[PDB]
RNA sequence: AUACAGUGAAACUGCGAAUGGCUCAUUAAAUCAGUUAUCGUUUAUUUGAUAGCAUGGUAUAACUGUGGUAAUUCUAGAGCUAAUACAUGCUAUCUCGACCCUUUGGAAGAGAUUAUUUAUUAGAUUCUUCGGACUCUUGAUGAUUCAUAAUAACUUUUCGAAUCGCAUGGCCUUGUGCUGGCGAUGGUUCAUUCAAAUUUCUGCCCUAUCAACUUUCGAUGGUAGGAUAGUGGCCUACCAUGGUUUCAACGGGUAACGGGGAAUAAGGGUUCGAUUCCGGAGAGGGAGCCUGAGAAACG
């Protein structure tokens, strides 16, 4: 390898995109974006082999240029952007959003919304710091920054954020017992309550889990994504809750 | 040491380098050794 | 080029390795800048992404700083008295940082004659100052140390030596000469 | 013996006013290694001035740490340690008396002899051949 | 060539320029009430 | 003339017991010229780094040849400006010129002036027709438009204030800086006169919630025993001002503290001509005014120090009757209520000797 | 294309437009956004020797920045071609008539060896070597080093056989006479020594001296002069001696110049006389009739100098230096212009009738 | 449409050509496979945050002509003309607010008002009007001399919009006054995004008719210095002599590139491993070198 790799063969493309395997030989690699590189999902992909509203890359590149697709309230325009985990997609002429999240079998899959969810989201928060003139600042999963936060967030945290005007609604912390999401491993995308929480000294912090058929696991702070609490959890979650039979 | 040590070790592509030369002496070097004597030292 | 590598070496169990792949442009090596006294003379070389290091290859002139009253100034240059790389390096007057050198003291005399009005040699409690720096004002020459890196920014900014190891390198300078 | 080389050994950064009249007039800073490693005495109070140190040098310890015993103490500041244990035969179905040696940076805070037991630390590489910085000496 | 609309961009980028600053500084102002009822409270 | 090697050819040449340093007829005949171009060298704006960078510069540079050089080049800055209009009056000017060119003269001058005390903090001398006549010309014009225009001008205005408040600061950077390096008896009536216009007529209600470089200048005053002059020169027009700033309790107390410890220096420092009695029973009304204090509006130091004064009051004694002996129980009484813990034991018998 | 001298015309053909105190990099940027005979003759940063080959058609010249070695060219009248080594070189040698050996000690303690097909392998050397010269007649690189060294190595052995012993801290000058095939070393203690090949013998050991300022010498230049018999050396305080071959009497005493140390005395075979050429670090370098010890000429290149050498049949003086451009200079008081640059005798005319 | 405006040759400028593709000859911890570090580092672009003079200069390509030569992806000579070309440069806020006022506050006044290099700091570890008062002792990790925040200077040296589409308004001292729409391009830092760079732990073919080895020129480290993106016997200056071991080092044998996969007797496990996946390495000889975020490219 020279540089940079700028293609994907078909074959190594993620396995949960579930592309058809005999259609060809080349895959969509997703352009530089708000999430990372193994584990997030493109418009060209969601438009041609989820919402099924395409037949032809063409076909999706030319609504796309019509822009009727516009991203956490900004229009994109390119056939690489890579959404993200649990991300807003919003088409006006259907009415029709999207909470893009996943599945038992930790695929992605859509979530029907409409505008009252879809106006607020919610960052991991990940890293906060500060910088020039001392000046405050946090990090969600997303790579949004966002200055001057409350005093009142610290790490692992999930914060629900506003998508027009961009102010802080509210968050919510990493609390023992609580209805949060696991991202990574084996069995993620459970949701349960954390009875507590193992800490090693900067090492694997693993946490036990009680699902709601009332059985315990094992995740990892990297892999949660804190949701809510009991009994509320703050977006509409798709069908199955957590629940595998 | 690193390379501070002078041994006499074999040097072939100099050793074999521009050798031989010529004798290019304009005397016969037995009046430059008398010189030699008559030089400061008498 | 110059290699940056190690494999060239030997094992740590007696042994010697074979050729691997052909040198690279990210194991680069560059010739030290290696500065003598003389006119201002820098050279901007263009780093992998967009870094700009400049090297100085002759120097007059650098920023030096007295640290017990907290002071700093641009000043000129004597010339190298004592560098632990190499005395012949010394001799040479070849600049390069944790070197021990002779700098000017007429800009920080006038910096004292102004802010004092108590000329040095020959508001007390604050003028008092040690007797080998006011014996080297009263001379003119005072003694500094450099520790700068030479061939990464071509700046020379150092201290003039304080008590302790002023008279540490002062003793290392006389157990040279 | 406090300047042990021809260079004006010292950490960097500190500077001791001479104006000032302290008592303490050598001021030793240091750094709590944690990761629930204790720092020694003669370390924090030392004076010595070591950049390789795990306590007073300015390299961190983080990563792997690994226990050994002492073998050979011919060399200064840094001390090889071996490592026996069982290998993995799969003709014969058995273990086998391996070892292997490990030289590792020693601070002159710690004191050591051959045969302690001592657990050392990943460290950024120093040399060619030394990886790791020692954290704890034992006796055994 | 001077044109209306190279008088409009200079206008223009004034006026974005006060306008981000405004909005930092009404941002600070409202960080900074936040700060301070938490800290009193 | 170059720009990009500037500091180098600087720190080069012109530097004695440099490199081609400038022999003494060579710099008697060509540092006029000198004096010129360092004049453009200064007025260029250091709106940038590089260039405050090259201001520093060259204001290290001014501190190194010798004096009459830059003595000229003052002379040459007020030659730009001028006073012979005050002076040609006293306190009067017949064409009042007070544009935005001319105040813009001034300012420059202030900005050099300052820069030359900062850098040259002890060894300058005051040469009086360039350092006197423009501050003084400089300030009244100040207050000639602040009293004249409207708010109207709103850059006029500000840029006046701005230039009073320089002139004020830098008038007691270079008073505290000569001390009494000679007598300015000169035009100590037409200064006094500036000092007791606007100061002692409004000086506790404005100039009450930070230190003032005024304030700081009258305790210059009152500790360089030469520097009474005003106080005795007016009918302690200067000790009123002070009195009222002691009263006015909106004053705080790291203002209200150095008032009392040039209190304490001129109490200290006995002068045996006129009007100094009456000035120290004017300190004397001014314990009489801080008897409340030091516990309502006045903090370790101060307190020290102000029980200091009290003490050396007791010992030397300027205020005796039965009436101040009742205002110094009562002193004592609310002393004693105050704290403790936070003093030294000397201190506290000290308090005893009052006692 | 200049003249410095009123007497006496000199040209300064190449070097700086502008004197001095003002710099060249600043100057060609302005200039440049505002005639030479080689182009590129030229390392724009600086320039520490340059020997021509003995064929009288290569410029050899070491440049520190980058360092590098440019090979120029007189038949083409530019750079033949450059080429890359690592530390700045401090002495360098033609071995043979042309290029196509050249061996340079390098101040990384070191030796190396270009070839016409490409650089042969470096060697380290125990002290560090201060100047190395090439016996011809015997096939030896020795080099007076760091210390009490004079390191050896022959062509034919590529051994040591003994690295000489010089009773001094240094080793400040070397030459090597073949006329008479002799060693000389002068030392900045006021000590120089001769030394006997075929016999491996230090014949010689003299030159105790102080000047007018009562100091020990600085000995820059330790030559010889065409016959090969009489020497002479040259020190700090313009101060040179010429000895004769035998004698402990100074033939020639002169001080001229400054502190500044003198840095090359050579010789001149004049067509009627003998002349004698001085380059010194007060920026200066001046014209004797050796006979007489006069001076027939005296000039100002401008700009200080690291080394200077003159084309073997007249009028062209090449010098090497700190400087943006490397500098010749053209006599036309002891010959023409070389016939390569024939013109220049109508440069000449051009410059008098300007 | 009397500046141009549609269309679009050429040419200037921007971006990109380091992907993809092919080949297997090499190599027995060399990479490799797994894991980790990055408190050891660089990052075009995407993405997020992020910045207090009515407008100027020259110097040219594409163009036109004249040429020359036997001559190219020949040039000369002469005459033109643009920049996101090149090189230059201009434009009020925040603290205490006495005092007036009670609302809602003003109100003189005393105050502060991008990057480089070094130095010095901070960043430590009880009473009750039982209705109610406090009337006492930054984040970060496991940690960084971290982030940050400042002081002073320091710099052959940074930008802090001398552009640009579509429309075309708002007010009114109807001036063409002053404001103002949607959006492309640029530019600072950080973050984030793709990588990259080193590196922890383990795991290699046959082999003693190979027991001894490196120790020079580094073979082990230390100190110190140069070296880039970064530590480093990376290189070097000074000290010491470390270090593999029959626990086979060391070398030697592999028409074996590595991994996965495939076939294989019913059962031990044996054969291709050429396939369509992911790594590694590479294309007259060599070296020097040029750009660029990215290279020893095949330019």
């Amino acid at each position: 390898a020279r540089g940079p790799k700028k293609h994907l063969k078909r074959l190594a493309a993620p396995h949960h995109w579930l592309l058809d395997k005999l259609s060809g030989c080349y895959a969509p690699r997703p352009s530089a974006g708000p999430h990372k590189l193994r584990e997030s999902l493109p418009l060209i992909v969601f438009l041609r082999n989820r919402l099924k509203y395409a037949l032809n890359g063409r076909e999706v590149k030319a609504i796309l240029m019509q822009r009727h697709v516009k991203v956490d309230g900004k229009v994109r325009t390119d056939t690489t952007y890579p959404a993200g985990f649990m991300d807003v997609i919003t088409l006006d002429a259907t009415n029709e959003n999207f909470r893009l999240v996943y599945d038992v079998k930790g695929r992605f899959a859509v979530h029907r919304i409409t505008d009252e969810e879809a106006s607020y989201k919610l960052g991991k928060v990940k890293k906060v710091q500060l910088g020039k003139k001392g000046v405050p600042y946090v990090v969600t999963h997303d790579g949004r920054t966002i200055r001057y936060p409350d005093p009142n967030i610290k790490v692992n945290d999930t914060v629900k954020i506003d998508l027009a005007s961009g102010k802080i609604t509210d968050f919510i912390k990493f609390d023992a017992g609580k209805l949060v999401y696991v991202t990574g491993g084996r069995n993620l995308g459970r949701i349960g309550t954390i009875v507590h929480k193992e800490r090693h000294d900067g090492g694997f912090d693993l946490v036990h889990i009680k699902d709601s058929l009332d059985n315990t696991f094992v995740t990892r702070l990297n892999n949660v994504f804190v949701i809510g609490e009991q009994g509320k959890p703050y977006i509409s979650l798709p069908k199955g809750k957590g629940i595998k039979l | 040491s690193k390379g501070r040590k002078l041994n006499y070790s074999v040097q072939d592509p100099i050793a074999n380098y521009e050798a031989p030369i010529t004798s290019g002496y304009k005397w016969s070097d037995d009046q430059i050794d008398e010189f030699f004597a008559g030089l400061l030292g008498q | 080029g110059i290699s940056r590598d190690s494999r060239h070496k030997r094992s740590a169990t007696g042994a010697k390795r074979a050729q691997f792949r052909k040198k690279r442009k990210f194991e680069l090596g560059r010739q030290p800048a290696n500065t003598k006294i003389g006119a201002k003379r820098i050279h901007s070389v263009r780093t992998r992404g967009g870094n700009k290091k400049y090297r100085a290859l002759r120097i007059e002139t650098g920023n030096f700083s007295w640290a017990s009253e907290g002071i700093s100034k641009k000043t000129r240059i004597a010339g190298v008295v004592y560098h632990p790389s190499n005395n012949e390096l010394v001799r040479t007057n070849t600049l390069t940082k944790a070197a021990i050198v002779q700098i000017d003291a007429t800009p920080f005399r006038q910096w004292f004659e102004a802010h004092y009005g108590q000329t040095l040699g020959k508001r007390a409690a604050s003028a008092k100052i040690e007797s080998s720096v006011e014996s080297q004002f009263s001379a003119g020459r005072l003694y500094a140390c450099i520790s700068s890196r030479p061939g990464q920014s071509g700046r020379c900014d150092g201290y003039i030596l304080e008590g302790e190891e002023l008279a540490f390198y002062l003793r290392r300078l006389t157990a040279k000469k | 013996t406090v300047q042990s080389e021809r260079a004006f050994q010292k950490q960097p950064h500190i500077f001791n006013n001479p104006k000032v009249k302290t008592s303490k007039r050598t001021k030793r800073w240091y750094k709590n290694a944690g990761l629930g490693f204790k720092t020694p005495k003669t370390a924090i109070e030392g004076s010595y001035i070591d950049k390789k140190c795990p306590f007073t040098g300015l390299v961190s310890i983080r990563g792997k740490i690994l226990t050994g015993t002492v073998v050979s103490t011919k060399m200064h500041r840094t001390i090889v340690i071996r490592r026996a244990y069982l290998h993995y035969i799969p003709k014969y179905n058995r273990y086998e008396k391996r070892h292997k040696n490990v030289p590792v940076h020693v601070s002159p805070a710690f004191r050591v002899q051959v045969g302690d037991i001592v657990t050392v630390g990943q460290c950024r590489p120093i040399s060619k051949t030394v990886r790791f910085n020692v954290v704890k000496v034992s006796a055994a | 060539l001077v044109t209306p609309q190279r008088l409009q961009r200079k206008r223009h980028q004034r006026a974005l320029k006060v306008r981000n600053a405004q909005a930092q500084r009404e941002a600070a102002a409202e960080y900074a009430q936040l700060l301070a009822k938490r800290l009193s409270e | 003339l170059d720009d990009t090697l500037f500091k180098d050819e600087i720190t080069t040449f012109l530097t004695e017991n440099g490199s081609q340093s400038i022999k003494a007829e060579d710099e008697k005949v060509v540092m006029p010229y000198v004096l010129r171009i360092f004049f453009g060298r200064a007025q260029v704006p250091p709106t940038s780094g590089q260039k405050r960078s090259r201001k520093i510069a060259v204001i290290s540079v001014l501190p190194n040849f010798k004096k009459p050089y830059i003595n000229d080049f003052l002379s040459l800055a007020s030659e730009r400006l001028d006073y012979n209009y005050f002076f040609g009056n006293s306190h009067q000017i017949n064409s009042s010129k007070a544009t935005l060119k001319t105040i813009r003269r001034m300012t420059g001058f202030v900005n050099i002036v300052n820069s030359t005390l900062s850098v040259l903090r002890t060894n300058f001398p005051l040469h009086t027709n360039s350092v006197l006549q423009p501050l003084i010309y400089s300030i009244a014009m100040a207050y000639y438009v602040l009293d004249t225009e409207s708010t109207e001008e709103v850059h006029l205005r500000k840029m006046a204030s701005n230039l009073r408040q320089q002139g004020l600061k830098c008038l007691s950077s270079v008073f505290e800086f000569v001390g009494n390096t000679f007598d300015w008896s000169t035009s100590m009536e037409d200064i006094y006169a500036v000092v007791v216009k606007p100061r002692i007529s409004h000086f506790s209600d404005e100039n009450l919630q930070q230190p003032s470089s005024l304030l700081r200048l009258f305790l210059y005053w009152a500790h360089n025993p030469s520097l009474y002059q005003f106080l005795y020169y007016d009918e302690f027009a200067t000790a009123t001002a002070l009195m009222d700033t002691i009263s006015n309790q909106h004053v705080k107390e790291a203002v209200i503290g150095p008032i009392i410890e040039a209190a304490d220096s001129i109490i200290r420092n006995p002068v045996n001509d006129d009007h100094y009695v009456d000035l120290v029973t004017l300190i004397c009304t001014s314990c009489l005014k801080i008897l409340p204090s030091l516990y309502v509006k006045l903090d370790s130091n101060s307190i020290s120090t102000f029980l200091n004064l009290l003490v050396s009051i007791t010992e030397m004694g300027f205020i005796q009757d039965d009436h101040v002996r009742s205002r110094l129980i009562s002193s004592l009484i609310s002393i004693l209520k105050g704290k403790l813990k936070k003093l030294q034991e000397n201190d506290t018998q000290k308090i005893l000797k009052i006692l | 294309k200049s003249t410095s001298a009123n007497d006496v015309s000199v040209y300064q053909v190449s070097g700086t437009n502008v004197s001095r105190s003002l710099p060249d990099w600043i100057a060609k940027k302005r200039k440049r956004q505002l005639v030479e005979l080689i182009q590129d003759f030229e390392f724009s940063e600086a320039s520490n020797k340059i020997k021509v080959s003995r064929d009288g058609q290569y410029c050899m010249a070491t440049g520190t920045y980058k360092p590098q070695i440019h090979v120029y060219d007189f038949a083409n009248l530019s750079l033949k071609f450059d080429r890359h080594t690592d530390a700045e070189n401090v002495d360098f040698t033609i071995l043979s008539d042309d290029w196509t050996k050249s061996v340079h000690l390098q101040n990384d303690r070191s030796i190396q060896f270009q070839n016409k097909g490409g650089l042969h392998y470096t060697t380290r050397i125990p002290k560090f070597g201060r100047s190395l010269v090439y016996n011809k007649v015997n096939c030896d690189l020795y080099v007076g080093a760091s210390g009490n060294e004079l390191y050896r190595l022959n062509l034919e052995k590529g051994r040591f056989l003994n690295p000489f012993k010089l009773d001094t801290e240094g080793v400040n000058h070397v030459s090597i006479n073949e006329v008479n095939g002799l060693l000389a070393a002068g030392t900045e203690t006021n000590v120089v020594e001769f030394w006997d090949p075929r016999s491996r013998s230090r014949v010689s050991k003299l030159y105790l001296e102080n000047n007018i300022d009562n100091r020990p010498f600085q000995v820059t230049t330790t030559s010889f002069r065409n016959d090969g018999l009489t020497f002479a050396c040259g020190t700090s305080n313009g101060y040179s001696y010429i000895y004769d071959l035998r004698t402990s009497e100074p033939s020639i005493i002169k001080d001229q110049g400054y502190g500044f140390d003198i840095k090359k005395i050579i010789w001149l075979d004049n067509v009627g006389t003998e002349n004698k050429i001085v380059t010194c670090d007060k920026r200066i370098a001046k014209i004797w009739d050796r006979l007489d010890g006069k001076a027939y000429a005296s000039m100002e290149p401008s700009v200080d100098i690291n080394d200077i050498e003159h084309v073997p049949g007249t009028g062209m003086f090449f010098t090497a230096n700190e400087s943006i451009p490397m500098h010749t200079y053209y006599i036309p008081s002891l010959g023409p212009s070389p016939r390569w640059c024939s013109f220049l005798d109508s440069i000449t005319e051009e410059l008098e009738e300007k």
